[PDB]
């Protein structure tokens, strides 16, 4: 009784659609070349971008071997346009 | 609106109907009337006699679908028709044979062709003239 | 890609990962064949989702007829049986008669 | 006068191609929020926690 | 109207069958045919049907289309 069930499956179930939607708009933008984000197409952070996908799981900040020097100095940008699809997976995830 | 007001006869619209809807299985209507007419001269006629619009043109039609509207049976018309009917399922089946010297190809093209003309004639009449609710049951 | 880049941005300016990058990549690296690992994941709800299931063969079959079937028992007609133009149509699984099929 | 008993009034206006609203979709900025199962407990007979 | 055409619709309302389903599409077309036909057939057979019932059908219609056409062209002489 004190379960919530009913409750719990009518939230879940419009939050699941919610997240469908905005992950479909994700893939769309991601998918036309003219209008994914401008790093994962710019030629001089391939390396980095490469790098890192190479080794997703874990963080290697330091020995970095300048694969990473580029990054380092549109941190403050990289860390401002790439927020939006960062939260929508950590939203997929929690849900 | 004056030419509705002609109709006064109790022969156009018949009686009441039996479940209290409409008629459908009965023809006490005009408009199954003039479906049985328009079985009449949809059947093809030999070549030393005249078809109906050689002989009579659009106007026969101009009146039968002006009764027809004017009584408020186009509806119920279009609904039940022989001819409708018969053009409908041969659609379907797509069958050609010889009925009583009747070929049926040719007949449910002619039929189609009056389905045409049917229909724009009563489109025109309802443009130019721009609830009975029921019970649901009651427990024993 | 966009993972990586915005976490090591982060690290970057701060000195510490984002608090949900290592669950969020450990689910992004676990479900690469999305299909393979749920189907591992859903033993425990086999039975559950078994009773929900199998209670469908009184839906689904008959609402998957062919159209031949359909014009035998004259579906979606009210001139068929003239004399019941009043009765209510009902039938006991009400909602069961409007669900969508691709559902 | 003679003709005018057989007359009436016809029904036709002046209109525009499209009509805009008075006051168009403002959008909406997406705020993130949890989940919270604790909105639907005023309709019905709810039960808080 | 309330005259000749009257009187035919009242004759052939009698002849006409008391009742008359349509079949089902199961039934076949040449047997609808042959069906139709058979049920229609004193109507069919009417001989003054054609010559008298269409005339005075075609008399109505005719007037029906002068008093539309002749509302047009008073109209396009107005413009």
């Amino acid at each position: 009784s004190q379960q919530k069930l009913a409750e719990k499956l009518t939230i879940l179930n419009d939050r699941g659609v919610g997240m469908l939607t905005r992950l479909y708009n994700i893939k769309k933008a991601c998918g036309d070349p003219k209008a994914k984000p401008s790093y994962l197409i710019d030629k001089n952070l391939e390396s980095a971008v490469k790098f890192i996908v190479r080794k997703f799981p874990a963080v290697e900040t330091r020995n970095n071997n300048q694969q990473l020097a580029q990054l380092q100095k549109e941190k403050s940008e990289i860390l401002k346009n790439l927020a939006l699809y960062y939260f929508t997976f950590v939203d997929v995830m929690e849900f | 609106t004056r030419i509705r007001s002609f109709l006064d006869d109790p022969i156009w619209r018949g009686p009441l109907p039996s479940n209290g809807v409409m008629h459908v299985d009965e023809c006490v209507e005009f408009h199954r009337l003039w479906s049985a007419m328009q079985f009449v001269y949809c059947i093809p006629v030999g070549t030393h006699e005249f078809t109906v619009e050689q002989c009579f043109g659009d106007g026969l039609h101009w009146a039968g679908c002006m009764i027809i509207v004017l009584l408020g049976q186009q509806r119920r018309f279009a609904v039940l028709d022989f001819c409708y009917h018969l053009l409908k399922v041969q659609k379907h089946d797509g069958k050609d044979e010889i009925i009583k010297n009747v070929p049926l190809k040719k007949m449910v093209e002619r039929i189609r062709k009056f389905q045409i003309l049917n229909d724009e004639i009563i489109t025109i009449l309802d443009k130019y003239l721009k609830v009975r609710c029921f019970q649901p049951p009651i427990h024993q | 890609a966009i993972i990586g880049l915005y976490n090591y941005a982060h690290e970057m300016t701060h000195g510490a990962s984002d608090r949900e990058y290592p669950r969020l990549g450990q689910m992004i690296v676990d479900y690469e064949n999305p299909l393979k690992k749920m189907m591992e994941e859903f033993v425990p709800h086999s039975k559950s989702l078994s009773d929900a299931l199998i209670s469908l063969q009184m839906v689904y079959p008959r609402r998957n007829l062919s159209a031949d079937q359909w014009r035998n028992a004259q579906l979606l007609s009210l001139i068929s049986a003239p004399s019941t133009m009043l009765n209510p149509a009902q039938s006991d699984t009400m909602p069961c008669e409007y669900l969508s099929l691709d559902a | 006068r003679e003709i005018g008993i057989l007359t009436t009034n016809k029904n036709t206006s002046r209109t525009h191609k499209i009509i805009a609203p008075a006051n168009l979709e403002r959008p909406v900025r997406y705020i993130r929020k949890p989940i919270d199962y604790t909105i639907l407990d005023d309709i019905g007979h709810g039960v808080k926690v | 109207l309330q005259g000749t055409i009257l009187q035919y619709v009242k004759t052939l309302m009698e002849v006409m069958p008391k009742i008359c389903r349509l079949p089902r599409h199961e039934y076949g077309s040449p047997g609808i045919l042959e069906f139709f036909h058979h049920q229609l057939k004193d109507i069919v057979e009417y001989a003054e049907l054609k010559t008298v019932c269409f005339q005075n059908l075609r008399e109505v219609g005719n007037a029906i289309l002068f008093c539309l056409l002749i509302e047009q062209s008073l109209s396009l002489e107005e413009v």
